């Protein structure tokens, strides 16, 4: 089947899901960005979750 | 002189498979092999262990 | 090349003339001696015809060609 | 005991503003260590300067918008964060910017002292829609260290401040991203050693092996005390 | 640049081990970056004497066994490899151990040089059981720090291996437990300072300032390549 057989299995999917999923009003919500750069920063400074 | 000398494992002999090894693929078949895919070639890296 | 050959796919079109070409100017590197026109970088000969396929300065009839230019030379 | 000491063997220079320093070899399990020292060090400590407090006429909070442009004022206020000044001799400077006329405000429009100037004259900052509208913003400049955003900035605030003040996280560290990795090299005997990859990216204002060379004179500095 | 200087001030020593360190005054968010720093250095790379090659009279291969002692060679070999020796001047010693009768074997029947300390004197090795017993061991104790183990130093032993030097690996490094804690400071004047409380855990062997001092100059050291060059 055309669909691709290097699909992530178990623990790279559980690392995307707990990237890309959103809580409520986890830490420093509701700011304004310049880019994934300042966003990176931002998380690995630690003043935003 | 070469038998012997591969079979005493010299620096020169590691330094002449770090090059021998360079972009020379190696297939790692698995078996059972079920569908086409159950061999690939990597271009190998070498390890310890 | 040297992660994926899909542009030496493109220039030539199907993989197994592509590996048959490379082949034929990898054996006459090992064998003939001939410069490779790409520097090397240190490489083997397959990737390096290879890249030379995937830059283009060699296809089948370009091979071909030369191989009967210097062979027309010689005799 | 002797330790293995590195040689500093790549400097990938991709743009002005972006480098790779390929670094080999360390002990095992060193990379790791002078990596996240550096990191977090460039991250949260590395002094410099940038716009924190900005008055603009026609607006009251940071909800309201102006007329006569396209973005509204917190595109206004996150172009405005986006620009990277550097400060010379002294810390607390404000600077006012008066534009009017079809086309967009750039960076070289601002008026500067003798001080202070801009390191990206060509960064916008807004668009302007009518020939008669007159923008007009007093951009303060204060000076510290690292990262400070205007959420606990309003936090930790108390004075009441003038109707139109507005706060913007404060970039003083001059790094935009580093992120390193760790891979593995080989000395000719142990293949245990490991290499370090360290990559960063910056504004303008500065070299990006000039701010690796700042913080690693910071914690050496720091570290200075009790050594032999 | 308003940054500031941190010393040890307070070195309190809970026992002859177990001991924490404090540091202070330390800028605000360096203090996970130099205990985190201080704990990878103070765990991979200290130098801490242990035993490496054992010579007991009368045994050939560490597989065997003998009559009047109660733990097997084996045993003998594990309990001397938790071995705690702290030497002052050289880097080699040779020790000797000598006792006959019944009754256990403690590490302070060794008859000690000048220059080295055995700093426990409870650890057990032999459980002598006959009288007529005997055990006469030499001990070689060297100096480096790591792990290297006896399958390597089989290999690049350059030279001889008489019957009877049987090979004990070498667990060099002395610092076992080490923890940091970061604080809020108590400064006059200042509310953003912070302290570090570092609790290491040693063998008894290293002098815990002195462990600091030699893990800041290792970390200096190593980032001098970043400050000098580039």
């Amino acid at each position: 089947n055309g669909e691709p057989i290097i699909v992530p299995s178990q623990d790279v999917v559980l690392g995307l899901y707990y990237m890309t999923r959103d809580c409520v009003n986890a830490k420093g919500e509701g700011m304004v960005l310049t880019g994934p750069k300042e966003a990176e920063r931002l998380y690995r400074s630690g003043l935003a979750s | 002189a070469a038998k012997k000398m591969v079979e005493r494992e010299e620096a020169v002999v590691w330094d002449i498979l770090d090059e021998v090894i360079r972009e020379h693929p190696v297939l790692l078949n698995r078996a059972p092999t079920l569908h086409r895919l159950g061999i690939q070639a990597f271009e190998p890296v070498l390890i310890e262990g | 090349a040297r992660v994926t050959v899909q542009d030496a796919v493109e220039k030539i079109g199907n993989r197994f003339d592509l590996v048959l070409v490379a082949a034929r100017r990898a054996r006459q590197m090992q064998v003939g001696g001939k410069d490779p026109l790409v520097p090397e970088e240190n490489d083997k000969t397959t990737v390096i015809a290879l890249r030379e396929i995937e830059e283009g300065l060699i296809n089948n009839q370009i091979l071909d060609v030369r191989e009967r230019q210097e062979q027309q030379e010689q005799e | 005991t002797e330790f293995l000491k590195p040689r500093l063997v790549d400097i990938e220079q991709v743009s002005s503003t972006h480098a790779k320093v390929t670094l080999e070899p360390l002990e095992r399990g060193f990379g790791h260590t002078l990596g996240n020292a550096l990191r977090r060090i460039l991250l949260s400590s590395m002094p410099g300067c940038a716009v924190t407090e900005v008055e603009i006429d026609g607006v009251l909070h940071e909800y309201s918008t102006k007329e006569g442009v396209q973005e509204d004022i917190l595109e206004i206020l996150l172009n405005l964060k986006g620009l990277a000044v550097r400060v010379q001799g002294k810390d607390e400077v404000i600077l006012t910017l008066n534009k009017s006329g079809i086309g967009p405000v750039t960076a070289a429009d601002i008026t500067h002292d003798g001080d202070v100037e801009i390191v990206k004259p060509q960064h916008v900052i807004c668009h302007l829609t009518d020939e008669n509208a007159s923008i007009s913003m007093r951009i303060k400049v204060q000076r510290g260290r690292g990262y400070v955003p205007a959420s606990t900035r309003i936090h930790s605030e108390e004075d009441e401040r003038p109707i139109g003040r507005l706060l913007v996280d404060a970039c003083y560290s001059p790094v935009e991203r580093i992120a390193y990795n760790v891979e593995a090299a080989r000395v000719e005997q142990r293949t245990d050693l490991d290499k370090l990859v360290i990559e960063m990216e910056t504004n303008g204002t500065i070299d990006p092996e000039e701010a690796i060379r700042r913080a690693a004179t910071i914690l050496a500095e720091q570290l200075e005390a009790f050594v032999d």
